[PDB]
């Protein structure tokens, strides 16, 4: 069936992390000898990483298609490349909790548009800077 | 694994020794005949005698009059075959011994005492870039 | 009961602007200590679950002990405890305040002391046409008698051991 | 310099001015573990009472 039986926001962004899963996928065999490597290959590994690392998800604790699209946009948009790979898991927690807590405008708008808009884009980036700043600098 | 082991373990101080060797050819800054290429009768060993005769390729392309002294029965294997005309001398019976100075002075002596002219030259050799990266350059 | 539920929170921007970063980095670990207590915040709203005695009174054969615990329940309606250290903080915001003032009036000094500075480099006249008498005169490190000898006399020709 | 020195000035003056907000955070900072725990003992009251249902 694919994309006909999902939504807007998620459509358009698992179409994004399907091309970058297979762009990681085809560059995966130089990461085992790559002690040297290019700049846009170690950038594809290392988003593959954060994407593989995003699709992990606990027992017993399914999420809704809201707090799906937000994590999965974050690790397809290159938020989480200074993130730790190791770290994305409670990155999860912390962020979506900050987003369901003081920019609960930002998903009304999603609600209310059914996609991302590029304003709303912005907004998502400008936000992701301020909570990465706030948990560190 | 235990040959790379020691191998690695005097490359530590020997490499060193050829930075200063190098040292007072880099002062010159002299640009450049005579080929050194090094290999071993032991084959089999990944790309290493196949990608090096590739690079003495290039230079029976870019120079095909130059005399190659080879240390290694492979190379010559190889090269034969297109360049026969333009082989000095093939050093063979080598590569089974750990390489020390009493076989580079048996080189040494061989390139003094043929009384081959030759004016500038290259020694063709692998690198040890790292475990698993080895790099063709010249000397 | 009332004051703070968890939907207050202050302007966290302005504060981390105002801080020195890791001169303040205790801000760093204050930010966080106080974000696990908001963790705590995140958990037990006011409202405690709402429990359907109706469910257990037609259940139980006999209602009776049910009805007395939901008499007990409505009538055990504990309200909230007592603020222990607010006078403290308060005690703390007025040596604060008198902190305040303190740095605000030393500020303005240095202010004033950086102003007359420019004002004195804004009457000083240019070095192009000017003598070496008025440089000594508008500069009064100078040279006299009772002054360091050197073969040159410069800034630090003297010691230099 | 001194016109950065200035600046520098102005920094320090407004992080005095911030130092109130940094109480009234230290003020809900008390409150909101004062909040936690009483609430956190009416939720125990409300399981306790299920559990004897």
């Amino acid at each position: 069936v694919g994309s006909a039986a999902q939504t807007r926001a998620m459509k358009q962004v698992a179409g994004s992390m399907k091309l970058e899963l297979a762009q990681y996928r085809e560059v995966a065999a130089f990461a085992q000898f790559g002690s040297d490597l290019d700049a846009s290959t170690q950038q594809l590994l290392s988003r593959g990483v954060r994407l593989t690392e995003l699709l992990k998800q606990g027992q017993y604790v399914p999420m809704a298609i809201e707090d799906q699209v937000a994590i999965i946009y974050c690790g397809v948009r290159g938020h989480l490349d200074k993130v730790e790979p190791s770290k994305i898991t409670k990155f999860e927690k912390e962020f979506s909790q900050h987003i369901k807590t003081s920019h609960r405008d930002i998903l009304d708008t999603i609600a209310k548009e059914g996609q991302i808009s590029p304003d709303t884009d912005a907004k998502l980036k400008k936000v992701v800077t301020d909570f990465l700043s706030t948990f560190q600098a | 694994a235990a040959k790379y082991t020691k191998a690695e373990r005097e490359l530590r101080v020997a490499k060193p020794y050829g930075q200063g060797a190098m040292k007072f050819y880099e002062k010159t800054e002299l640009k450049g005949q005579l080929i050194i290429a090094i290999s071993s009768d032991r084959g089999l060993c990944g790309a290493v005698h196949s990608s090096v005769g590739r690079q003495l390729k290039a230079d029976l392309a870019a120079n095909p009059d130059t005399m190659v002294i080879c240390v290694g029965d492979k190379i010559r294997n190889i090269l034969q075959r297109l360049y026969g005309n333009n082989l000095a001398m093939v050093c063979n019976d080598f590569g089974r011994r750990p390489p020390v100075f009493e076989d580079a002075t048996k080189v040494a002596r061989a390139v003094l005492e043929s009384g081959m002219e030759f004016t500038n030259g290259k020694i063709v050799y692998n690198a040890f870039r790292s475990v698993v990266s080895f790099r063709t350059t010249d000397i | 009961a009332s004051k703070r539920i968890a939907r207050s929170s202050i302007d966290w921007a302005k504060m981390a602007e105002s801080v020195p970063e890791s001169q303040k980095a205790m801000y760093n670990q204050f930010k966080a200590k106080s974000d696990g207590y908001i963790r705590k915040a995140l958990s037990y709203p006011e409202q405690p679950s709402p429990i359907n005695w109706e469910h257990y009174r037609k259940s139980l054969t006999n209602p009776a002990m049910v009805d007395a615990f939901k008499k007990q329940y409505e009538a055990l309606k504990v309200p909230y405890p007592e603020d222990k250290v607010s006078s403290q903080i308060d005690a703390q915001e007025a040596e604060a305040k008198k902190e305040i003032t303190k740095f605000i009036q030393e500020s303005r000094g240095r202010i004033e002391n950086y102003k007359a500075e420019l004002g004195k480099l804004g009457q000083m006249i240019p070095f192009e046409h000017m003598t070496l008498e008025d440089f000594f005169e508008a500069f009064p490190e100078k040279v006299l008698n009772p002054d360091p000898p050197s073969p040159n006399v410069k800034k630090k020709p003297f010691k230099n051991n | 310099g001194f016109e950065e020195a200035i600046t520098l000035e102005e920094r320090a003056q407004k992080s005095a001015e911030a130092q109130i907000m940094l109480f009234q955070a230290k003020r809900e900072n008390v409150q909101f573990q004062l909040e936690a725990a009483y609430r956190a003992r009416l939720h125990h009251v409300n399981n306790e009472i299920k559990k004897r249902l």
